[PDB]
């Protein structure tokens, strides 16, 4: 159903995953000390959104929410079962176990798209 | 009712002590507040200062250490004192009880008020004068009779200080047509007043008319029979 | 990934009522539902009914349709990802089929096909249906044997005897001697009172070393009893390493 | 200070400097001859035995001065007016403020009642005369006499005393002529002239 | 197959704690005109239907005393002042010594003080006359002005306004403030129901000391929040279910004297006073405040024993802004004495209550640096109506504990206000990149 | 119980063994689903296959399961000694409830024997002044569980106050019981001594306490 901004945030991984496009949708929202405040402010809030949008970017994921990948889970990242993430899981305590595996797992999905382009560009020679 | 009656000598040396009394009649002298004034001729009447029981005694910041007010509870009357008396100290002194009032403008708990006093039963009043010289006896000569249908007939006091001269006809018995008129100031210093009464012509009796006159400072009452 | 502990065992008689709670720690309370099931000498085990915390929907199977009820009180935070609860039962007109001991387990999962499914379960509460009263049990030292003269072991321990509705538990020293423990089930007697026994191998070259203090707890009848067990044993073939 | 109204208007009267916080003015009226009275206490409150006719300015005004308002003006209320100040933010005034005379109007004209008497029997075996001519129940106060002795007028001996009020419209006046025993004798007739507005009343008298 | 794979998702209900730049909201009724010190223009307008979600089954750690809103509010104000008081008229030539006398009545307090001043020209004197509270002058040995010695001094424009108006704190895109929705909470520790918001309620500056004035108010029983309350040494803030009545009035109608002090300057001295010499006051029921700290004390045994004594007293001393009740009420900074309202004593089990209140015309930056504000009078019998929603009660550290406790309130640290209004709120940024791992598979 | 389930079931050490649960339409297993549990008598139950051939959190990967439109079956590969209990198998979908079965005991071949330790204790001098006798006859470590206990009065069979518990599993993977004797204090002092006899897959093992001594 309808939920609103963050509505799914105690809900499970799988419920969650309906309510991608709504925290989506409010992520961006469109001299004097008050006047300076919120500038500096909605400046770093563009430079937040393009960061992400950048690593999205480069991991074909650009136009895409929910996207796959071909690199193999390592079992050293909290090897947990199907039913036992997206059924009984929250986002929220999801992300407190790959919190020290985050970076690590954002330099193999780079790899594997800049491969993907230069086997992309070779078959198309033929 | 309340009847209060000043009583006191009337004449002062200069540099002196003027010693007065507020007979009163009517109430105590303790459930009640006294006040005194006087007042010049001509001028504005000027606040004494007031006394009651319980050490209540204010005076005037004028004549602060010259008053000094008492009360006395057995005798029920007010007296007064005045220490160096002056020519300024000559007036007419008053004696009136004096009701208080609490006037308030504030909130009360910050003394955002005052208190205020004012006399409603006030005496006949006494005069006194000041001056060095001495009281001299009146001389009482009588007016004869001299015409209508009506006739007149009178008194004369002559020669005499200070101020005032009570003048009564047939001790009180006769307060239709008398017309009491002031005195006059001489240059030999001596006031002299007069007085008449208006009778019918049909007067010979002889019905004994007499003028009674009385003179505080002198002590001096003098009966005079007028005859035709 | 949590723990389940219930209340005390206690004694109704037929016809009364008992309440068993189910306190929970370690996980959110209202993410996972709250199974009771049952196991009786008649019929088997038999699943009662599950309740959610969360929602607070009940249901109780059509044995347990008109005689049971369950509630669950209000979570009570401790972290952001645990926290505290606890759940309860009332079954009514009890019969001499209900003796047994009941179990509350964890719910599984919170969504899917078997979000319901008892995965975490407690210790159990045993129940006892009978019109008996409550007897306390009478503690007896037993004397040490010889259980190896080449090995330089021996065996003593404590005797429970003549005791009624069973919940009774046999401790050493306050919990520091449990090395070694063997304590064997208890026997129904022809008159309605239970016995067990209690023994630890212990080596014989301690005597003045250690001190032997069972600790034998009855919560029915709300007694409990210290005994001292002597060091000097009686057998003839433990006498020889002495 | 002279107000003048007419009989049966209404009367105002100053007293006092202009208001500088909540008062409680005390208002008082003096008899031309008598003693003070009791007016209105408290700005505007009246005790018993004075009509609902007086009214005074509220002390609830900052600054204006004390006002005494007097509805249906009468002969009777002819007399002065002093007030006593009762200021929070100034001291205690021992002293009243300077009153203000109420004059009624609408009284035109008053005939002198005179009469001349002359020296005693008594007086003359004294070495001593005098003549005496009274004035009274005349307004407005505002009379000269003039002696004669037969038709020539007398200069030195003359006293005569200050025209003043009773309570109402009548004034009082005195005039003495002192002379010698000799000179009552002497002439055939002495006069008392004395003016009023615009009329000359004279009486004579003659020795026996 | 089995070998899952790792998916990105975009748009997660993930974030962690932070901090950020938060800008203000302010309605759209605050066409007040003028221009207000703060919200009057300078903010961005309120959506006209806020959105609060309720993020059901989620429990989240809050923590009050270290929340960096306060921090944020506490200096935005700070530098709003030095803002609305950038361009206004500096009164260093008004440092003259000044020879006064006692105010025209009948404890003298007000002053009337004579001095020289300078003219709109640069030759010629000016001998006028002011009248300023004794607090603000200080004799020499004639007196002066308090500030001279110290601080610079600069008067407040007369066109601005010190009523504080509803400041509702916003975060930028990507962040999201949590409000804890529960009845009973400390402000610290897990928070059973949470809900998310852009924008805070209608917080409105308002700087008062020991007496918390306009606030919020609590639910069911009355709140207590302290950060330590073993320790002596940290404020205990109270926040009330029930609001108490005050009524404040300055019985004086004051005048105000334009003097021209040059070009272009003008000061605005205090002219003659119409009226009586009334001091300022503040009016408490005494059957409101007889129930609200019997109601306190009740949640003060939940902390120091069932069976214990509980006292009330007054400042024990210090400086003045603390020891009294200051605020502002229509334009005048009051100090209300507070000896009447903490003279209790509560064991284990018909008008109003005046406070004599004083008033200060210059006042310091409490920063403790040297710079000084000059408030220009009013004229009028002055009159605010105000609530008092909360204490700032400290606590006396008794050697011989466990007996009874007394309690003295207390300040001088606006944080606390903005704490009473902050407690639930909280920063947290939104991070939309998380992996999950299933078994789907990319193209060759 | 409507479910059934295997009454007994056998399997040698380091291989597999296979459980039936099978029962009418309305259970099983058309439209429903199966799971197992490991449920020790008198300790805790261990979930260890769920959502058919799905293991639970912690479960060795020795386990596997199986469901035919029939009956579920369960496979152990690698059987260990602590594996010898009793399993029991459920049958739920997403709405309704659990329906358990009739049980299954399972019996690990291949295991070492185990003689039993016998320790006969004689009535405490505490008790002789109440007064009564009671002989406590123990029995540990011996596999499998099955056992007998006979007791005679001085060489002479008893028939009068005998009393044997059910062999009860340990912790060690093996098997306990106790037997006890209630005598009269008369005949504690008249006969010169008593014996606990424990016979054991032929083997019987006695010990004999004495008044007398
Ligand atoms: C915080 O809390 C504190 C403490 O609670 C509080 O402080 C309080 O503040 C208020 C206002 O700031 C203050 O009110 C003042 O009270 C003055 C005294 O009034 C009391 O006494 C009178 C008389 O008592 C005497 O006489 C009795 C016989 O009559 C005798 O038995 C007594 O013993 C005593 O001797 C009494 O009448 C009053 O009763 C009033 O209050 C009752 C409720 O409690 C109410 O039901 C009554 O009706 C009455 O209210 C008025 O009634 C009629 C109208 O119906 C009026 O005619 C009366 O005069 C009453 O006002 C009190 O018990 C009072 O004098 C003050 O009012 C005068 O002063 C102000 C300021 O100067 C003026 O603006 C007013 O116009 C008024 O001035 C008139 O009265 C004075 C005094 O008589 C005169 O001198 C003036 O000339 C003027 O009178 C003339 O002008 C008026 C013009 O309209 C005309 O109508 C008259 O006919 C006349 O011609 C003022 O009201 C209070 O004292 C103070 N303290 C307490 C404890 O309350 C703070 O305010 C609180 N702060 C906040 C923010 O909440
Ligand atoms: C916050 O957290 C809580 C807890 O963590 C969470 O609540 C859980 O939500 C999940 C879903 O996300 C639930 O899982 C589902 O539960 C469905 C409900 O089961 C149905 O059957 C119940 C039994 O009915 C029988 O018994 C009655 C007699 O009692 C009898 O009359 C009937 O005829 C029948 O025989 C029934 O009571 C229950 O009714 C509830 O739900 C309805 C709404 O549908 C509501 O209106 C009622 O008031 C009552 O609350 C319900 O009808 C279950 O069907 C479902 O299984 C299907 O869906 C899954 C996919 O999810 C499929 O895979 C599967 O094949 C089935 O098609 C699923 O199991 C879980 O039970 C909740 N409770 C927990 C976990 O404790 C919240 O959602 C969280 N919220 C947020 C915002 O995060
Ligand atoms: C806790 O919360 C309460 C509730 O808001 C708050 O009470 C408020 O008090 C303030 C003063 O302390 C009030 O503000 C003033 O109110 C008076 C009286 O208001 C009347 O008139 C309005 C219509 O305007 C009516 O709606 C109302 O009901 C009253 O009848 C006003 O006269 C004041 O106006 C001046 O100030 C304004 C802002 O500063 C200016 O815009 C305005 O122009 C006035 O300034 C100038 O006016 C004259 C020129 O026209 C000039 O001669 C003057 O000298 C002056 O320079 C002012 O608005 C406010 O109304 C109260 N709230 C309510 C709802 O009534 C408490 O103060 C608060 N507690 C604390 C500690 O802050
Ligand atoms: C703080 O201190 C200052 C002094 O520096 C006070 O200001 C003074 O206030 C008083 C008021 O009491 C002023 O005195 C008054 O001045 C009036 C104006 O006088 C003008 O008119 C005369 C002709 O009449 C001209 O010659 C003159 O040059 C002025 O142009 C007078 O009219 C007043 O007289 C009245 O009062 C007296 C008192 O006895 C009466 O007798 C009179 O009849 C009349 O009613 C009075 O003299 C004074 O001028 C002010 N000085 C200054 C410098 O301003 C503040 O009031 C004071 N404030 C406080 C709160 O204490
Ligand atoms: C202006 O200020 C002066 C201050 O000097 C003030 O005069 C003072 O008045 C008070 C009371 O009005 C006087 O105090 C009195 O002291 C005597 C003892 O000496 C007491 O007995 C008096 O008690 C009586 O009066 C009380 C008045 O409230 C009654 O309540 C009480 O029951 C008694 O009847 C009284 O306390 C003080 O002595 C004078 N000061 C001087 C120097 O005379 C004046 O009233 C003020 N005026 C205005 C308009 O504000
Ligand atoms: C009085 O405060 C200044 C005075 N003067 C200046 N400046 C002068 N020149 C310059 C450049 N700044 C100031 N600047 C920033 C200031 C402040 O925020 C500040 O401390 N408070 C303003 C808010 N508050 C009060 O309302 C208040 C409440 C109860 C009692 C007393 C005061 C506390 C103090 C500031
Ligand atoms: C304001 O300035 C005048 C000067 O115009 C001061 O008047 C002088 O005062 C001093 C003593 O203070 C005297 O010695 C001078 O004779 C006065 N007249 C002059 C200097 O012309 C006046 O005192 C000043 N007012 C203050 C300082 O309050
Ligand atoms: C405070 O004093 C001022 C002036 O002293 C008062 O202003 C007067 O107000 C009345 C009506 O309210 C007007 O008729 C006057 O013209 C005003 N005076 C001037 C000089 O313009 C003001 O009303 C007083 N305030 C209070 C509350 O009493
Ligand atoms: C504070 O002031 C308010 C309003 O000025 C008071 O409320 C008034 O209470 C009286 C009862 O005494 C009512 O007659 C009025 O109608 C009320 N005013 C309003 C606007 O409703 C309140 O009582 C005062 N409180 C204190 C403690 O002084
Ligand atoms: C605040 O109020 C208290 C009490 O109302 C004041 O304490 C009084 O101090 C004076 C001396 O200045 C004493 O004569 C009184 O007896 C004291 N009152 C009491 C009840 O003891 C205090 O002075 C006021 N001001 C401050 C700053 O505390
Ligand atoms: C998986 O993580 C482990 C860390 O325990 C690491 O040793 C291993 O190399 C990782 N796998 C790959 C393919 O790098
Ligand atoms: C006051 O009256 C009494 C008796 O009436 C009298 O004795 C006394 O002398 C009078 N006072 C004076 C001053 O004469
Ligand atoms: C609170 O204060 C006490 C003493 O002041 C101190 O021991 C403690 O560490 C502080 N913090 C607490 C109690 O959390
Ligand atoms: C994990 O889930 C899959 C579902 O396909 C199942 O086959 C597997 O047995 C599960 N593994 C464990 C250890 O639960």
């Amino acid at each position: 159903v309808f939920l609103g901004f963050l509505g799914a945030a105690g809900s499970t991984m799988g419920a969650a995953s309906m309510t991608l496009t709504v925290q989506a949708r409010n992520l961006l929202s469109g001299l004097t000390v008050w006047g300076i405040k919120q500038l500096q402010a909605r400046v770093l809030a563009v430079e937040r959104y393009l960061r992400d949008q950048q690593l999205l970017g480069i991991w074909g994921c650009s136009g895409k929410l929910i996207c796959c990948t071909n690199v193999p889970w390592n079992s050293s990242w909290s090897n947990r079962n199907l039913s036992e993430i997206w059924d009984n899981m929250t986002w929220l305590q999801w992300d407190k176990e790959i919190s020290n595996y985050t970076q690590i797992i954002y330099g193999l999905l780079e790899e594997s798209q800049n491969q993907q382009e230069k086997n992309e560009q070779d078959l198309l020679a033929l | 009712q309340v009847h209060l009656q000043e009583s006191g000598p009337g004449l002062v040396k200069p540099s002196e002590t003027l010693s007065l009394t507020c007979n009163v009649s009517g109430t105590l002298v303790r459930d009640n507040y006294w006040s005194w004034i006087r007042q010049p001729l001509g001028k504005q009447p000027e606040w004494i200062g007031y006394v009651h029981d319980s050490g209540d005694t204010n005076y005037n910041p004028s004549l602060k250490s010259r008053v000094h007010l008492s009360l006395d509870k057995s005798k029920n009357l007010v007296s007064l004192r005045l220490t160096g008396v002056t020519a300024a100290d000559s007036a007419i002194y008053y004696c009136a009880t004096t009701k208080h009032g609490r006037r308030i403008y504030g909130v009360v708990a910050f003394k955002e008020w005052f208190t205020y006093f004012y006399m409603d039963v006030w005496g006949k009043g006494t005069s006194v004068t000041v001056s060095s010289a001495s009281t001299k006896g009146p001389s009482v000569f009588p007016l004869a009779p001299s015409s209508g249908g009506t006739a007149a007939l009178g008194c004369l006091v002559k020669d005499y200080f200070p101020e005032p001269v009570t003048v009564s006809w047939n001790s009180g018995a006769l307060t239709s047509g008398v017309h009491t008129f002031p005195a006059v100031l001489q240059s030999s210093g001596l006031y002299s007043l007069s007085s008449v009464v208006t009778v019918p012509s049909s007067s010979l009796g002889t019905q004994t008319y007499i003028c009674n006159v009385n003179h505080k400072p002198s002590n001096t009452k003098v009966d005079k029979r007028v005859e035709p | 990934q949590g723990q389940l502990v219930q209340s005390g065992a206690e004694l109704k008689k037929p016809g009364a009522s008992v309440k068993i709670s189910c306190k929970t720690s370690g996980y959110r309370f209202n993410f996972y539902h709250i199974n009771w099931i049952r196991q009786t000498a008649g019929r088997g085990p038999e699943w009662m009914g599950w309740i959610s915390p969360y929602s607070g929907d009940k249901n109780l199977a059509p044995a347990f349709q008109d005689r049971v009820i369950m509630t669950t009180d209000t979570e009570v935070p401790v972290t952001s990802f645990t926290s505290t609860g606890a759940a309860y039962m009332e079954i009514r007109n009890l019969k001499f089929d209900d003796t047994g001991t009941y179990f509350c387990a964890k719910g599984l999962l919170r969504d899917g096909s078997s979000t319901w499914l008892p995965y975490l379960w407690g210790q159990g509460t045993l129940l006892t249906v009978s019109s008996a009263s409550t007897k306390g049990p009478s503690v007896f030292p037993l004397a040490p044997s010889s259980k190896s003269t080449s090995g330089g072991t021996a065996a003593l321990g404590c005797l429970v005897k003549d005791y009624f509705p069973e919940p009774v538990t046999v401790s050493w020293n306050s919990g520091a001697l449990t090395s070694g423990v063997h304590t064997f089930p208890a026997v129904l007697q022809s008159s309605g009172l239970y016995s067990l026994s209690s023994v630890v191998t212990v080596p014989s070259s301690s005597l003045g070393t250690q001190t032997y203090i069972c600790n034998v707890n009855h919560k029915p009848s709300n007694t409990k009893v210290d005994k001292r067990v002597e060091p000097k044993s009686c057998d003839k073939g433990l006498e020889v390493l002495f | 200070t002279f107000v003048s109204v007419a009989p049966g208007q209404t009367a105002r009267i100053t007293c006092g400097e202009e208001s500088l916080g909540s008062r409680s003015v005390i208002w008082y009226q003096q008899r031309p001859g008598q003693a003070p009275s009791l007016i209105i206490y408290n700005n505007n409150d009246r005790p018993s035995g004075i009509p609902d006719r007086f009214s005074g300015s509220p002390g609830s005004t900052f600054g204006t001065t004390a006002t005494l308002t007097i509805t249906s003006v009468e002969a009777g209320d002819e007399a002065d007016y002093y007030c006593h100040i009762w200021d929070s933010r100034r001291p205690t005034n021992w002293v009243f403020g300077e009153g203000t005379t109420l004059i009624v109007l609408s009284q035109p004209k008053a005939a002198p009642s005179v009469t001349l008497f002359p020296p005693s029997s008594e007086e003359l075996q004294a070495n001593k005369a005098t003549l005496v001519c009274l004035i009274s129940d005349f307004y407005p106060g505002a009379v000269t006499v003039a002696w004669k002795a037969d038709s020539s007028p007398v200069k030195a001996g003359v006293e005569t005393t200050t025209p003043s009020k009773q309570s109402n419209n009548k004034y009082a006046a005195s005039s003495y002529l002192s002379l010698t025993p000799e000179q009552w004798k002497s002439h055939k007739s002495y006069s008392c002239q004395v003016t009023h507005e615009g009329s000359t009343v004279e009486k004579t008298v003659a020795p026996t | 197959a089995e070998n899952l794979w790792v998916t990105v998702y975009y748009g997660v209900p993930v974030w962690k704690d932070a901090e950020t730049t938060l800008f203000c909201a302010s309605d759209a009724k605050a066409e007040t005109e003028k221009h207000n010190v703060w919200a009057t223009h300078a903010c961005v307008p309120t959506d006209p239907n806020p959105q609060e979600i309720h993020l059901e089954n989620v429990t989240e750690e809050f923590n009050m005393w270290k929340n960096n809103m306060v921090e944020q509010m506490h200096t935005d104000i700070i530098s709003l002042w030095d803002q609305s008081l950038k361009p206004c008229v500096k009164l260093t030539p008004l440092c003259v010594t000044l020879q006064c006398t006692n105010v025209t009545n009948n404890r003298g307090e007000l002053k009337n003080c004579s001095f020289n001043m300078t003219t709109e020209l640069r030759d010629k004197k000016q001998k006028v006359y002011s009248l300023f509270y004794r607090l603000d002058v200080v004799q020499i040995n004639e007196y002066r002005l308090i500030n001279c010695n110290t601080s610079a001094i600069t008067q407040a424009c007369p066109k601005v306004s010190f009523e504080p108006i509803p400041i509702h704190y916003c975060a930028p895109a990507g962040f999201a403030i949590l409000k804890c929705k529960d009845k009973k909470f400390n402000g610290t520790g897990p928070c059973p129901s949470v809900s998310t918001v852009q924008c805070t309620h209608g917080i409105k500056p308002v700087v008062s000391t020991q007496l918390l004035l306009n606030g919020s108010l609590a639910e069911e029983e009355v709140m207590i929040r302290s950060e330590n309350i073993t320790n002596n040494a940290k404020n205990i803030l109270v926040q009330f279910n029930t609001p108490v009545q005050i009524n404040c009035t300055r019985p004086n109608n004051n005048t105000r004297k334009s003097i021209r002090i040059g070009p272009g300057q003008a000061f605005y001295a205090t002219g003659d006073i119409i009226g009586d010499i009334r001091q300022a006051h503040c009016n408490v029921s005494k059957a409101t405040w007889n129930e609200t700290l019997g109601k306190v004390v009740k949640q003060l045994r939940k902390h120091f024993g069932n069976n214990t004594i509980i006292r009330f007293a007054n400042s024990s001393g210090g400086d003045l802004e603390v020891t009294t009740h200051s605020f502002n009420c229509g334009g005048e900074f009051f100090y209300c004495n507070t000896s009447g309202l903490f003279n209790s004593t509560w064991i284990s089990n018909n008008d109003s209550i005046t406070l004599p209140c004083r008033i200060k015309q210059i006042i310091n930056m409490w920063q403790r640096i040297g710079q000084a504000m000059y408030a220009p009078p009013i004229q009028g019998v002055i009159r605010c109506v105000s609530n008092i929603t909360g204490l700032i009660l400290t606590r006396d550290g008794g050697s011989t504990n466990s007996t009874t406790e007394t309690f003295r309130p207390g300040g001088g640290d606006m944080r606390d206000n903005w704490r009473s209004e902050l407690y639930k709120y909280k920063v947290v940024k939104i991070e939309p990149l998380g992996v999950a791992p299933t078994r789907c598979k990319r193209r060759v | 119980s409507v479910l059934t389930q295997s009454a007994s079931v056998s399997g040698s050490l380091g291989q597999s063994v296979t459980i039936s649960c099978t029962g009418p339409n309305s259970v099983c297993c058309s439209h429903k689903s199966i799971s197992w549990y490991q449920w020790p008598p008198g300790r805790a139950p261990t979930l260890i296959i769920y959502e058919d051939n799905e293991r639970a959190p912690g479960i060795s990967p020795r386990f596997s399961g199986y469901k035919s439109y029939w009956s579920a079956y369960l496979t152990i590969s690698d059987l260990r000694p602590e594996d010898e209990t009793t399993y029991y198998c459920c049958s739920y979908t997403h709405n309704s409830g659990c329906v358990f079965g009739t049980g299954t005991k399972v019996s690990v071949l291949g295991q070492s024997k185990a003689n039993p330790s016998v320790t006969l204790f004689p009535p405490s001098s505490e008790e002789l002044q109440a007064n009564k006798a009671t002989l406590v006859c123990l029995i540990s470590d011996f596999y499998p569980g099955a056992v007998t206990v006979a007791w005679k009065a001085d060489s002479s069979p008893v028939k009068a106050g005998v009393e044997t518990t059910t062999p009860s599993k340990q912790s060690n993977n093996k098997y306990a019981a106790s037997s006890y004797l209630s005598l009269t204090p008369e005949q504690w002092k008249s006969h010169r001594s008593y014996s606990c006899q424990v016979t054991h897959e032929g083997s019987t093992v006695e010990k004999t306490v004495a008044p007398t001594e």
